[PDB]
C-alpha cells in the first residue's frame, strides 16, 4: 500500500477538492477514500470547465478518473 | 468471662541474672476473639503445603473438604487415572518404607 | 525442631540442620573481630597504650 | 504555546489541527471494576504514542494513579485525563478524549464526574473473575446516563497462564461474559439496539500485562498482511459464534464436520495464541527461534536472554503491534460527538434540547456562545490552587477572556449564584504532563485557570453580557449515597483556620464529599466507605493542611419514619392567631419509595399522568392523586404530601395562596426531623384541614413556615416513631473452602448471608450478604485476617431498614461504654445522636404541640 | 570466579522439586496482609502488637490516655459502640482511626486471587480442565453459508504443525509462579552465610497448635527481623583495600592448598 494513499485516508472527514480526467472540479468532505482512489463526498460545490457552479449533496467518483486532490494543510505537518 | 473482658478492654482503651528462656509473659496473641484465636489456616487447594512439615501429616490432619470436592466433582476417568497415581505414589512410599526399615523388623 | 519432629518422627536428638546457627555465630564474629584485632595489637606492641 | 513536552509519535501542532475538527474526537470513559486492567491499558497506550515513556520490567508503570497514596496503597483514587492521537487500523489518525476512572466501588463518584462528559464508554471485564459487582453497577449507571458502550475483555492470560483451560473451554468462558454482559444491558434498558457480541465490534480481547489487544477484524488483518488475498473483513465477520471451518471445502458452516472440529474462534484466534504462550514459557531454549522465525518475529540476543515475562511481554509486543482494535472498536460505535451532542443535551441541560440555547449546544459548532460545563477540580501539587477540568459544549475558549461563572444554585430567577472571572490559562492534560494552549473549541476536555474560586462541585462557564437565557446543567447524580459520617478538630485550637481551608478544599477535590457544622461546633465529613474516608483524612492532614488533626469514631447517619397513622390528627396555629393547619401522617406503600427515589415518578409531569400512575400502579383513588403537593426534602425525597381538604371547607383559591409556603415548611421539616434532626423516609403527610387568614401580610412568610414545620413534626411525633439504619450490600469473592469462614464473621455482625455460589471457569465463590452499615466498620479486615488473605469484600450502600429497638422508649437504661443488645439500638442510637448533634437530652410527643 | 549463572527451564524446575520441601507454595503475598515489614513498621510507630508480631518500646513517648481530660470531642457520653476497634483497624487505616499519625506506612491494599492450578498428575496433558474448576454451564448474526466466501489455498492457522502443549509446558509454568530464585533463569551468586533457609519460615504465621515458647520464638524472631530492616542504611564509599591482597603482596605470606580438617587444627594450635 502506497505512502500517497495513506495520506489521503488520513484527509477522510476534511473539506477536499477534486479535478476529474475531464477537469470539472468538485469541492466538498471526502466521506470515504478507497485504495483505487475512489471518492465518496458530500454538500459539494462544482466548477464545470465554462465555470459555471453547481450543488450537490452527494457524490462518489471512480478513482481511475480522478486527475489530482486538493487536500487540506492540515496534513502536512 | 468472654464479655467481662471484652468490656474491660473497651474501657482499658477508653478510660543481672542471665534468662536464657523468653518469658511467657511476653507471649503475644492472647485473644478474646474466636475470630482470632483460631484462624482458620490455608488450605491451598489441597495441593499447596507448609514449608518443613511432613507431608503425610499435612494431608492427614488437612480438612478433607478437597478431597470431598474432588471425589464429587471427578469424572469416572479422572477418578480412575487419580487412583492410579495414588497406587503408583503408595507402592514408591511401600518401597521406601521397605528400604528404609528399622532393624527390629527385618531378617 | 518443630517443623522436623513432625509425624513419624518423635522428640529426639537426630535434627542436624545448622546453617542458622552458623549464620548466628559468623555474623556475630564479622563485629566483633576489629575490636579483637585492635585490643591485641594494642598488646603486642613495642610499646602500650592506655588511657 | 512552545512549552517543553516529552518526545512523541505524533506531533502536538496536528493535535490541535485535530482538536479543531470535531467529527475526528471521541470522548471515551475507561471504566470496570477494582484492578482489572484500566491502568495498565493506558499505560500501554501511553507507551506507544511515546517511545520515551516505558514501563519497568518488573514493575508496572501506570502514568496514571499519581498521588502518593495511590502509589503507595496501589489502588487507583482519582480519575484521570488522558489526550493522544491513536492510528486506526486502517491507518487514520483520530483524536481521543480518555478519561481512566478507579475501579473500586467506594470512589464511584470519580466514575459518574467522568461519565456527565464522556460519550461513550469502555467497559474493562477481566478474563478470569468475569462480570462483578462494580461492572454491574457501572453497566446500569452507563445506560442510564444515555452513554453508548463497548466492552474489553482483558486479562486473557490468565485463561492460558494461571487456569491453563484448553482452548475450547476458554471460549466458553469468554462467551459466557459476553452472555452475562448482554443480559444485564437488556435488564437495565428496554432499548434492545445496544447489543454487544464480538461479530459486530462491540467487545475486544486485550491482555494489558502482556500487551496484547485485539478485535476479529484486527486477527483478521494480521492474516491478511501474512497473505494477502483475504478480505479481513469478511474474516472478522465469519470467525467468532459456532462457525465451524471445513478446510475441504475451505469454506465455514454452521454445521460442524467430523463432531470434533473446532470454532472457527479456537481454530484461528485461540490456538495460535495458546502456542505461542506456550512456547515462549516453556520452551524458550529449545525450538522457540524457530517458532519466532515462522511468525517472522527476530529479535537481538540481548532481548532474547531476558526473563520468561519480560521475554513475553516483547515477543508479543513484537507480533501484535499497535492497539488498534481498541481504536476500531471506539470510531465505529461511539459518537463523534457531533452526533452524541443531542442526547447529552437532552439529559443534562436544565434548559431542555427544545430551548433555543440546547439548539445552539446540540449544534455543537466552535463559532457560537461559550457554554463550558466543569464538573473537576484538580489541585496543583502544592494544594494552594485549583484548576476546573470540563468539557465545551459550545464556542471557544480564549485565554485571558473573561467569563461568567454560574454554581449549582443559579437560576434565571434567582441571579446571585453567578460572578464574572478571567481565565488565565488553558491547558490540554496529559497524565503526567500538561500541554498549554490558547483556545478550546466546542466538543474538547479543558483545564481553566483562575475560575475556581467562585464554584464548589460544579459549575457552568459563559459569556457575560450576553446568553442571557442561560441556565445550569443538572448537578452530577451519584451512584449511590454517602452515609459514613465521622468528626473532625483540631489538635491545636490556634490552628483552626488552617484546618477550614483544608476542608473548604477536600470538598472542592472530592465530588461526592459533604463537610458541614453541626450545632454544637461539630465539624462532619461525610464519605461512602472507610478506605474513602482514609484518603479523605490522608489529603487532608498532609497535602491541604500541614496541621495535626484528631478525628472521631466513625458513625453512620441514621433516618426517621412512622409504622402506623397518627393517632390523633394533630394541628397548630401561627403566632398571629389565625392560619391554623391540621395534618396526619401514615406510612407508604412499599416500594413507593423506590419509585419516587429512582424518578419512576416526577413532580414536574402533568397531573393528569401523575394521577394516572398513582391510580393505576399503587391503588389509590384518582380524587387524592390529583391532590398530590410535595415529594420530601428534595423535588424527589421518599415522603409525599397530599392535601385531602375537601373543597367544600376550604376555599381552594385560599389554600393555593399559601400553598407554596406550606410546601417550604413541609420540605424543611421532613428534611431535619424530630426524633434526632435527620431525614424523614417513607411517610404520608396528609393536610386533613388548612384555615387560612384573608390578607397576604397576615399569612406567608414568617407565619405558616414555623407552624408548618411544628404541624409535620407532631404528626410525625404522633404517629408511631421508628429510626431507619442504612444498610450495605456486601460482595465476597472466596475460595471454594473459606465459605464458612464468611458465614462466622458475617453472623457475627448481625449479617445475613443472601446467596453463595461458584464463578464458573474459576475455582472460587461470590458470597452475596448483607451487613448493617453501623456493625460493617472493620469487616473487611476482619474477613481478610481470619481467612489469611484469601477472602475481599466489597461493599455498598444498598437501602434503609428499621433498626430493631424501639426508639421513642424511657423505660430502658444505657451504659456509656457497653454493645447494648437488639431490643434498644433504638433508643441507644437516638440519644447518642442527639447528644452528637447537640440538641436536648430527650424528645417527647409534646414538645412541638401548641397546647403545652 | 563462580560469579554468574545461567541456568535452563529443566534444569530450574527440577531444582525446584528438590527444594520443595524448604518451600512454603505460596503464589501471592495475599497471606502477609497486615503481617509484612511495612504494616509491622507502622505497628512499632505507633506503639501497638499485632497480635502474632513483635513488641517493641514506644518510638515516641506514649499519651497516656488518663492524661486527656475529657473535652466536648472526646466526651464518652457520645460514642456508639458496637465492635471494639481492635489494633488490626488502626494498623490497616492508620489515617481513620489514629490522632497523630507518625512516621506511619500504608500497605499495599488487595491483589487480584492468582487462581494457579497446581498439577498434581505429570502425565495429563498441559491444557486440561482440572475438577477444581467450575464447570461451565453451556447455555448471534453469523452470515450464511450460501456465501461465496473461500480462503485461498496458503491459508491455514498460524501455527498449525507445532504441537499445542511438549513435554515441558506445565513445569515452565509453574516455575512462572515459583519463589525467588526459582522464577529467575540467569543471576549472580550469593554466600552461604548470605542465603537464610528458614527466614520465610518464620516470616508466615505460627502454625496453630504450637506452645507458648515456640511461639514466642516467632514473635522475637520477627521482631528482630523488623528493627534490621527499619535500622538499615546504606553502605558507605570504600575504596576496595583487599587484607589478602595485601599478605600475599609481602614477602611473609605464601599460598597453598589444603584438606579443610588440617587448616582447622592448624588454626586451633596456632590460637592456642
Ligand atoms: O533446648 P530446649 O529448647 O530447652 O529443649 C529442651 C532440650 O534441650 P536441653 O537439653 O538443652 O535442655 C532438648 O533440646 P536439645 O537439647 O535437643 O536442643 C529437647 O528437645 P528434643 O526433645 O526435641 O530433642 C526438649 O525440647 P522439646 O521439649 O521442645 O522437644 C527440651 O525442652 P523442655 O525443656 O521443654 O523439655
Ligand atoms: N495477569 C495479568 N495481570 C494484569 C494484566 N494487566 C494488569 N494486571 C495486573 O492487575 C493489577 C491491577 O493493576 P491496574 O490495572 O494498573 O489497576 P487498575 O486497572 O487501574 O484498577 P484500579 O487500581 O482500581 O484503578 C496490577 O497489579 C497488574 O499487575 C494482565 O493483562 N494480565
Ligand atoms: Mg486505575
Amino acid at each position: 500500500i502506497g505512502v500517497p494513499i495513506k495520506v489521503l485516508h488520513e484527509a477522510e472527514g476534511h473539506i477536499v477538492t477534486c479535478e476529474t480526467n475531464t477537469g470539472e472540479v468538485y469541492r466538498g468532505k471526502l466521506i470515504e477514500a478507497e485504495d483505487n482512489m475512489n471518492c465518496q463526498m458530500s454538500n459539494i460545490t462544482v466548477t464545470y470547465r465554462d465555470g459555471r457552479v453547481a450543488q450537490l449533496e452527494q457524490v462518489y467518483i471512480r478513482g481511475s478518473k480522478i486527475r489530482f486532490l486538493i487536500l487540506p494543510d492540515m496534513l502536512k505537518n | 468471662k468472654d464479655k467481662s473482658k471484652e468490656l474491660h478492654a473497651i474501657k482499658e482503651r477508653y478510660l543481672r541474672k542471665f534468662v536464657f528462656e523468653w518469658d511467657a509473659s511476653e507471649d503475644t496473641s492472647i485473644d478474646y476473639n474466636p475470630l482470632y484465636k483460631e484462624r482458620h489456616q490455608v488450605q491451598l487447594l489441597g495441593r499447596g503445603f507448609i514449608a518443613g512439615i511432613d507431608l503425610k501429616q499435612q494431608k492427614r490432619e488437612q480438612s478433607r473438604f478437597y478431597g470431598d470436592l474432588m471425589e464429587k466433582r471427578r469424572t469416572l476417568e479422572e477418578k480412575e487415572q487419580e487412583e492410579a497415581r495414588l497406587r503408583k505414589l503408595r507402592k514408591k512410599e511401600a518401597k521406601q518404607r521397605w528400604d528404609d526399615r528399622h532393624w527390629s523388623q527385618k531378617k | 525442631y518443630y517443623r522436623f519432629n513432625t509425624g513419624p518422627v518423635g522428640k529426639g536428638p537426630g535434627c542436624g540442620f545448622w546453617a542458622a546457627g552458623w549464620r548466628v555465630w559468623l555474623f556475630f564474629m564479622r563485629g566483633i573481630t576489629p575490636l579483637l584485632e585492635r585490643w591485641l595489637g594494642n598488646l603486642l606492641a613495642r610499646q602500650f597504650e592506655g588511657r | 504555546m512552545e512549552q517543553t513536552l516529552p518526545v512523541t509519535v505524533y506531533e502536538m501542532d496536528f493535535l490541535a489541527d485535530l482538536m479543531d475538527n470535531s467529527e475526528l474526537i471521541r470522548n471515551v470513559t475507561l471504566c470496570g471494576h477494582l484492578h482489572h486492567g484500566k491502568t495498565c491499558f493506558v499505560d500501554c497506550l501511553i507507551e506507544q504514542t511515546h517511545p520515551e515513556i516505558r514501563k519497568r520490567y518488573d514493575q508496572d508503570l501506570c502514568y496514571t494513579d499519581i498521588l502518593f497514596t495511590e502509589q503507595e496503597r496501589g489502588v487507583g483514587i482519582k480519575s484521570t485525563p488522558v489526550t493522544v492521537v491513536l492510528p486506526d487500523t486502517k491507518g487514520k489518525s483520530y483524536l481521543f478524549n480518555i478519561m481512566d476512572t478507579p475501579g473500586h466501588v467506594n470512589f464511584s463518584d470519580e466514575v459518574t464526574a467522568g461519565l456527565r462528559i464522556s460519550d461513550g464508554v469502555v467497559l474493562f471485564i477481566d478474563a478470569a473473575e468475569g462480570v462483578m459487582l462494580n461492572t454491574e453497577r457501572l453497566i446500569k449507571h452507563a445506560v442510564q446516563e444515555r452513554l453508548a458502550v463497548t466492552v474489553c475483555i482483558n486479562k486473557i492470560d490468565r485463561l492460558i497462564l494461571e487456569l491453563k483451560l484448553p482452548p475450547t473451554d476458554a471460549y466458553y468462558k469468554l462467551r459466557h461474559i459476553v452472555d452475562e454482559v448482554n443480559g444485564l444491558i437488556s435488564m437495565y434498558s428496554t432499548d434492545e439496539n445496544l447489543i454487544l457480541s464480538p461479530l459486530l465490534g462491540n467487545v475486544c480481547f486485550s491482555s494489558s500485562q502482556y500487551s496484547i489487544c485485539f478485535t476479529l477484524g484486527s486477527f483478521a488483518k494480521i492474516y491478511a498482511d501474512t497473505f494477502g488475498d483475504i478480505n479481513y473483513q469478511e474474516f472478522a465477520k465469519r470467525l467468532w459464534g459456532d462457525i465451524y471451518f471445513n478446510p475441504k471445502t475451505r469454506k465455514f458452516t454452521k454445521k460442524a464436520p467430523t463432531s470434533s472440529s473446532q470454532r472457527s474462534f479456537v481454530e484461528f484466534i485461540l490456538e495460535p495464541l495458546y502456542k505461542i504462550l506456550a512456547q515462549v514459557v516453556g520452551d524458550v531454549d529449545t525450538s522457540l527461534p524457530r517458532t519466532l522465525d515462522e511468525l517472522g518475529i527476530h529479535l537481538t540476543k540481548e532481548e532474547l536472554k531476558l526473563n520468561i515475562r519480560p521475554l513475553l511481554r516483547l515477543v508479543c509486543k513484537k507480533f501484535f503491534g499497535e492497539f488498534t482494535g481498541f481504536v476500531d472498536m471506539c470510531v465505529q460505535h461511539i459518537p463523534s460527538p457531533k452526533v452524541g451532542a443531542k442526547p447529552k443535551i437532552e439529559h443534562t441541560y436544565t434548559g431542555g434540547v427544545d430551548s433555543d440555547l440546547g439548539e445552539a449546544m446540540s449544534d455543537c459548532d466552535p463559532d457560537g456562545p461559550l457554554m463550558c460545563h466543569t464538573t473537576k477540580m484538580y489541585s496543583t501539587d502544592d494544594g494552594v490552587q485549583f484548576h476546573a477540568f470540563g468539557r465545551v459544549l459550545s464556542g471557544t475558549i480564549h485565554a485571558g477572556q473573561p467569563v461568567k461563572v454560574l454554581g449549582e444554585n443559579y437560576t434565571l430567577e434567582d441571579e446571585e449564584d453567578s460572578q464574572i472571572c478571567t481565565v488565565g490559562r488553558l491547558w490540554i492534560s496529559v497524565a503526567r504532563y500538561h500541554i498549554e494552549v490558547n483556545r478550546v473549541p466546542a466538543g474538547n476536555w479543558v483545564l481553566i485557570e483562575g475560575v475556581d474560586q467562585p464554584i464548589v462541585k460544579t459549575a457552568t462557564i459563559t459569556e457575560p453580557r450576553g446568553n442571557e437565557e442561560a441556565q445550569i446543567f443538572r448537578p452530577l447524580k451519584f451512584n449511590t449515597t454517602s452515609v459514613i459520617k465521622i468528626a473532625v478538630e483540631p489538635v491545636n485550637p490556634s490552628e483552626l483556620p488552617k484546618m477550614l481551608d483544608g476542608l473548604r478544599k477536600v470538598n472542592k477535590s472530592y465530588p461526592s464529599l459533604t463537610t458541614k457544622v453541626e450545632e454544637s461546633g461539630e465539624h462532619v465529613i461525610l464519605g461512602t466507605g472507610e478506605l474513602y474516608l482514609d484518603c479523605v483524612m490522608h489529603d487532608l492532614r498532609k497535602m491541604y493542611s500541614e496541621i495535626d488533626i484528631k478525628v472521631a469514631d466513625p458513625v453512620v447517619t441514621f433516618c426517621e419514619t412512622v409504622v402506623e397513622t397518627s393517632s390523633l390528627k394533630c394541628f397548630a396555629e401561627t403566632p398571629n392567631k389565625k392560619n391554623k393547619i391540621t395534618m396526619i401522617a401514615e406510612p407508604l406503600e412499599k416500594g413507593l419509595a423506590e419509585d419516587i427515589e429512582n424518578e419512576v415518578v416526577q413532580i414536574t409531569w402533568n397531573r393528569k399522568k401523575l394521577g394516572e400512575f398513582f391510580q393505576t400502579k399503587y391503588d389509590w383513588d384518582l380524587l387524592a392523586a390529583r391532590s398530590i403537593w410535595a415529594f420530601g426534602p428534595d423535588a424527589t425525597g421518599p415522603n409525599i404530601l397530599v392535601d385531602d381538604t375537601l373543597p367544600s371547607e376550604v376555599d381552594k383559591a385560599l389554600l393555593g395562596s399559601v400553598k407554596d409556603s406550606i410546601v417550604q415548611g413541609f420540605q424543611w421539616g421532613t428534611r431535619e426531623g424530630p426524633l434526632c434532626d435527620e431525614l424523614i423516609r417513607n411517610v404520608k403527610f396528609k393536610i386533613l384541614d388548612a384555615v387560612v387568614a384573608q390578607e397576604p401580610l397576615h399569612r406567608g412568610g414568617g407565619q405558616i413556615i414555623p407552624t408548618a414545620r411544628r404541624v409535620v413534626y407532631s404528626a410525625f411525633l404522633m404517629a408511631t416513631p421508628r429510626l431507619m439504619e442504612p444498610y450495605y450490600f456486601v460482595e465476597v469473592q472466596a475460595p471454594a473452602d473459606c465459605v464458612s469462614a464468611v458465614y462466622t464473621v458475617l453472623a457475627r455482625r448481625r449479617g445475613h448471608v443472601t446467596q453463595d455460589a461458584p464463578i464458573p471457569g474459576s475455582p472460587l465463590y461470590t458470597i452475596k450478604a448483607f451487613i448493617p452499615a453501623i456493625d460493617s466498620f472493620g469487616f473487611e479486615t476482619d474477613l481478610r485476617t481470619h481467612t489469611q488473605g484469601q477472602a475481599f469484600s466489597l461493599s455498598v450502600f444498598h437501602h434503609w431498614q428499621i433498626v430493631p429497638g424501639d426508639p421513642l422508649d424511657k423505660s430502658i437504661v444505657i451504659r456509656p461504654l457497653e454493645p447494648q443488645p437488639a431490643p434498644h439500638l433504638a433508643r441507644e442510637f437516638m440519644i447518642k445522636t442527639r447528644r452528637r448533634k447537640g440538641l436536648s437530652e430527650d424528645v417527647s410527643i409534646s414538645k412541638f404541640f401548641d397546647d403545652p | 570466579t563462580y560469579q554468574r549463572w545461567q541456568f535452563t527451564l529443566p534444569m530450574m524446575s527440577t531444582l525446584y522439586r528438590l527444594a520443595n520441601q524448604l518451600l512454603t507454595d505460596l503464589v501471592d503475598d495475599n497471606y502477609f496482609y497486615l503481617f509484612d515489614l511495612k504494616a509491622f513498621f507502622t505497628s512499632k510507630a505507633l506503639n501497638m502488637a499485632i497480635p502474632g508480631g513483635p513488641k517493641f518500646e514506644p518510638l515516641v513517648r506514649d499519651i497516656n490516655l488518663q492524661d486527656e481530660d475529657w473535652n466536648e470531642f472526646n466526651d464518652i457520653n457520645k460514642i456508639i459502640i458496637r465492635q471494639p476497634i481492635r489494633t488490626e483497624y488502626k494498623i490497616a487505616f492508620p489515617y481513620l482511626y489514629n490522632n497523630l499519625p507518625h512516621h506511619v506506612h500504608l500497605t499495599w491494599y488487595h491483589t487480584p486471587n492468582v487462581v494457579f492450578i497446581k498439577t498434581e498428575d505429570p502425565d495429563l496433558p498441559a491444557f486440561y480442565f482440572d475438577p477444581l474448576i467450575n464447570p461451565i454451564s453451556h447455555r448471534e448474526p453469523l452470515p450464511d453459508d450460501d456465501e461465496e466466501f473461500e480462503l485461498p489455498e496458503f491459508v491455514e492457522p498460524f501455527l498449525k504443525d507445532t504441537p499445542l502443549y511438549t513435554d515441558n509446558t506445565a513445569n515452565g509454568i509453574a516455575l512462572l509462579w515459583a519463589p525467588r530464585p526459582f522464577n529467575l533463569r540467569s543471576g549472580r551468586t550469593r554466600r552461604a552465610l548470605d542465603i537464610p533457609l528458614v527466614k520465610n519460615w518464620y516470616r508466615e504465621h505460627c502454625p496453630a497448635g504450637q506452645p507458648v515458647k515456640v511461639r514466642v520464638s516467632y514473635q522475637k524472631l520477627l521482631k528482630y527481623y523488623v528493627l534490621n530492616a527499619l535500622k538499615h542504611r546504606p553502605p558507605k564509599a570504600q575504596k576496595k583495600r583487599y587484607l589478602f591482597r595485601s599478605f600475599k603482596a609481602t614477602k611473609f605470606f605464601q599460598s597453598t592448598k589444603l584438606d579443610w580438617v588440617e587448616v582447622g587444627l592448624q588454626v586451633c594450635r596456632q590460637g592456642y
